RNA sequence: CUCGGAGCAGAACCCAACCUCCGAGCAGUACAUGCUAAGACUUCACCAGUCAAAGCGAACUACUAUACUCAAUUGAUCCAAU
RNA sequence: CCGAGCCUGGUGAUAGCUGGUUGUCCAAGAUAGAAUCUUAGUUCAACUUUAAAUUUGCCCACAGAACCCUCUAAAUCCCCUU
């Protein structure tokens, strides 16, 4: 109110702003220190003789000859194989509900890794051995939303909070290559490469995704009901029947395990300049992008 | 230490620190005890008990180990089922 | 950034509440961030100095200092130590009062 | 739509139909509607939250008659003046887990009372001096001279 | 520094694979002790299998 | 040339000399000298070293037993053997 | 100037060693020790400097801190008040 105009009506009487009368904000440019004069000249802060003044100090970690500290400690595999471990950026239910209340993520359509990135909900670093997001249980009590979310990992309590409100949660695997394409599709459509089919999870991760308790995308659909009922009895909530809901057709929607996006089969070449999609007809190519 | 490499022009990491120490995101460094596998037949159970314990390092040590490593080893990681996940953050710490 | 959709009941499950309409007729004004949250942040330097910052302050910023010193003194038992920057329109306070100030600024409808 | 060899229909051909994983089975040990649940902060700063569960024991008809009598003796210290059985739990932050613990205590009460366990379990150390105290309180007891 | 005693390795007879090292006099028969085996959580017989070093 | 006790250094701690004296580089008994864990001392740094309630599990109704006697009675990292 | 020639180059060789290190003004500021092919050096600690946070710091009253033993020492440690 007053302060805004006070700084502009006071500028009307002052001289014109020009390249001469400019200055930096005080406190933003420290004075430079030069080895000149009585105070900073002579020895110039280096001391008297030794290796100190001559600039020949030993390397960092050298303790004068006795076995250094970083060498007399034994070796242990704290970081053995750190570059081959899988990482998952956590997504809390508080964060998800916060993104939904602001319109940055719409619950009317299926929520996947792409929609989260497009809404700045998460930041995936595939080059840093990231394999996706893990749905954590923080904020489960206040969470109130009916969504169809796909997350690479999910805890038993986070699932119950989403299945209590009438939603569906599924766990799917994206390899490092597909994970970079799902997060940033546009930079991939500028490479003129056909959409590749994502690979299956390694041997060690097949049990996780072939199990219904984890809502796996390669699990038997006939075992989900019994598993959905267990959490209801355990955590004391009445399992709702989504078949009656109007959004049921959207909740069931799931992508083929060999699929990357929704409605875009592997093998096609998106042409953004002309807004067209190219499909191969070769009998051999079709069999490669379908198996 | 190599402050400026001859090919990339950037600081290098001392790999003798990575094979012995673990850094928690908070800034703490964890190590083993020197001699937890040497001459256990002449040592007491009490001494052997505190020899196989993972202990912390001090300010002077941790400041050195941070200079001997690059920023890649100070980032926040989200490993799956990490045994040290709860130790990467301090609680009820003042001053 | 999309504008937040209208909701029937406020505050939302996440606790977000839209600004009051019309704006309060006060000497100052604190506008929301581009993400539609209150601009109250926690800052720390030297590992031991805890501060709180109020950004995006328009109008007379010295009246806001008086209102804050009158609202935080009971909680502390003494006048808080603050810093005013007329240039940047920012209020800096010694101590963590993040959640306490966010709610106090919502009652006014900022 | 798109189909691949690894599709669910192909992998599990005996589970066709979209409405195959969302069918609530119709074939119920604890009914929630017959339970009174409360949530309240504990010692609040204490991080954990408290979830109280209470329900009238006698009126409740979803428990076997003999079990109710067997439960009103063992867990008689958890019953109030009105007759309700109270079960608290504050071992977690999330109201979900705290309620799950209370519900599982009920399933454990209905099993102990139905198992009819009469095995000679180990005696507690705190109860060993009361056994001596009671034993020595019986030898001080006397009989009337002329009964 | 005459090596009067030696360090031996006592192996459990329960098949758990648990073993411990003890000190015994050189001029003496192989030991058969009754040590605690943490695997089975009770005392079990042990027997000298092989010598480690000469004390 | 490392380690321990005494004097110098009389009374908390600390204190040197190619100063004055005596010693150590083991042995013996156990075979729960098993596991775990609050709180503390510390040879003036670090490394190393030291004492420990409660608890699990044992033992036990006698053994000043529940961290053996003993002053020092000793050797980091890499590596090798397994 | 042959205990092994000269020239160029690698080469701005290396030097814990000596020497040198360029305007004004103000301010704070003298340091137990350990390890080290280490004592002409270095690293840790200690002292010293700057910024920040917080609450105690210095001086010190009684009471209290060992027998064995030759100087039955000057003193110290601990410590509210002030
Ligand atoms: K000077
Ligand atoms: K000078
Ligand atoms: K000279
Ligand atoms: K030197
Ligand atoms: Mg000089
Ligand atoms: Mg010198
Ligand atoms: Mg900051
Ligand atoms: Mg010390
Ligand atoms: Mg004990
Ligand atoms: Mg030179
Ligand atoms: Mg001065
Ligand atoms: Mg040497
Ligand atoms: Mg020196
Ligand atoms: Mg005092």
């Amino acid at each position: 109110q007053g302060g805004g105009a006070r700084a502009l009506d006071l500028l009307r009487g002052l001289p014109r702003v020009s390249l001469a009368n400019l200055k930096p904000n005080p406190g933003s440019k420290k004075p430079e220190r030069r080895p000149r004069g009585r105070r900073r000249g002579r020895k110039c802060g280096r001391g008297h003789k030794g290796e100190r003044q001559r600039g020949t100090r030993p390397r960092l970690g050298f303790e004068g000859g006795q076995t250094p500290f970083y060498i007399r400690i034994p070796k242990y595999g704290f970081n053995e194989g750190h570059s081959f471990r899988r990482q998952y950026k956590p997504l809390s239910l508080n964060r998800l509900q916060y993104l939904i209340d602001l319109g940055r993520v719409d619950p009317s359509q299926p929520i996947d890794l792409t929609q989260l990135v497009n809404g700045r909900g998460v930041t995936i670093q595939p080059l840093k051995r990231d394999y996706g997001v893990q749905l954590v249980e923080e904020g489960a009590d206040t969470f109130t939303a009916k969504v169809n979310i796909e997350v690479q990992l999910a805890s038993e309590l986070a699932i119950a909070a989403i299945e209590k409100n009438g939603g569906v949660v599924t766990t799917a695997f994206y390899d490092p290559r597909s994970l970079d394409i799902v997060c940033k599709p546009v930079p991939f459509f500028l490479r003129g490469q056909p959409i590749p089919k994502r690979m299956l999870p390694p041997e060690e991760l097949v049990p996780y995704y072939t199990d219904a308790k984890n809502r796996g995308y390669l699990a038997d659909p006939a075992k989900f009901p019994e598993a959905r009922l267990e959490l209801a009895r355990k955590y004391g909530y009445i399992l709702p029947d989504i078949t009656k809901d109007e959004l049921f057709k959207m909740l069931c929607t799931r992508k083929d395990p060999r699929q990357i996006f929704f409605g875009l089969a592997p093998g096609w070449v998106v042409n953004m300049a002309d807004k067209k999609i190219l499909k191969p007809t070769d009998e051999n190519l079709l069999k490669y992008y379908t198996s | 230490l190599t402050y400026f490499s001859a090919r990339k022009g950037k600081r290098k990491t001392v790999k003798a620190v990575i094979d012995r120490f673990l850094r928690l995101h908070c800034g703490l460094w964890v190590r083993r005890k020197a001699g937890y596998k040497k001459k256990l037949w002449k040592k007491t159970p009490a001494r052997k008990k505190r020899l196989r314990e993972f202990v912390f390092c001090n300010k002077t040590q941790s400041k050195l180990l941070d200079k001997m490593t690059t920023s890649f080893w100070k980032r926040r990681n989200w490993y799956v089922d990490d045994p040290y996940q709860k130790y990467h953050d301090r609680t009820n710490l003042k001053v | 950034i999309p504008d937040p959709p209208k909701h029937e009941h406020y505050p939302t499950p996440s606790g977000w509440q839209p600004p009051r309409d019309p704006p309060p007729n006060l000497p100052y004004f604190v506008r929301r961030s581009r993400m539609h949250n209150i601009p109250v942040y926690k800052d720390i330097t030297h590992g031991n100095r805890q501060m709180t910052v109020i950004r995006k302050v328009e109008g007379d910023i010295w009246a806001l200092q008086k209102d804050v010193e009158d609202f935080l003194s009971p909680l502390l038992g003494k006048t808080p130590v603050t810093q005013v920057n007329e240039v940047t329109g920012t209020l800096r306070i010694k101590g963590y009062f993040d959640q306490e100030l966010k709610a106090w600024l919502l009652e006014k409808g900022f | 739509e798109f189909k691949s060899i690894y599709s669910l229909d192909k992998l599990y051909p005996e589970s066709q139909g979209s409405d195959t994983a969302w069918r609530v089975p119709n074939g119920s040990d604890i009914p929630l509607d017959r339970l009174t649940i409360s949530y309240c902060r504990s010692s609040g700063n204490k991080v954990n939250s408290k979830a109280e569960v209470r329900f009238h024991l006698a009126t409740a008809e979803w428990i076997a008659e003999p079990v109710r009598q067997k439960i009103a003796i063992t867990h008689k210290n958890k019953i109030n003046r009105l007759g309700e059985l109270i079960l608290t739990s504050e071992s977690s932050r999330y109201q979900f887990r705290n309620l799950a613990d209370c519900l599982q205590k009920i399933r454990d009460m209905i099993t102990e009372a139905s198992q009819t366990p009469k095995e000679p379990t180990k005696e507690d150390v705190k109860l060993h001096r009361i056994r001596i105290e009671n034993m020595n309180r019986e030898r001080l007891r006397q009989k009337r001279i002329h009964s | 520094s005459k090596s009067k005693n030696i360090l031996v390795r006592m192996v459990s007879e329960a098949g758990t694979g648990f073993c411990f090292n003890t000190k015994r006099n050189r001029l003496r028969e192989k030991l058969t002790l009754l040590h605690y085996d943490p695997v089975v959580k009770q005392r079990v017989l042990f027997v000298e299998k092989k010598k480690i070093r000469s004390l």
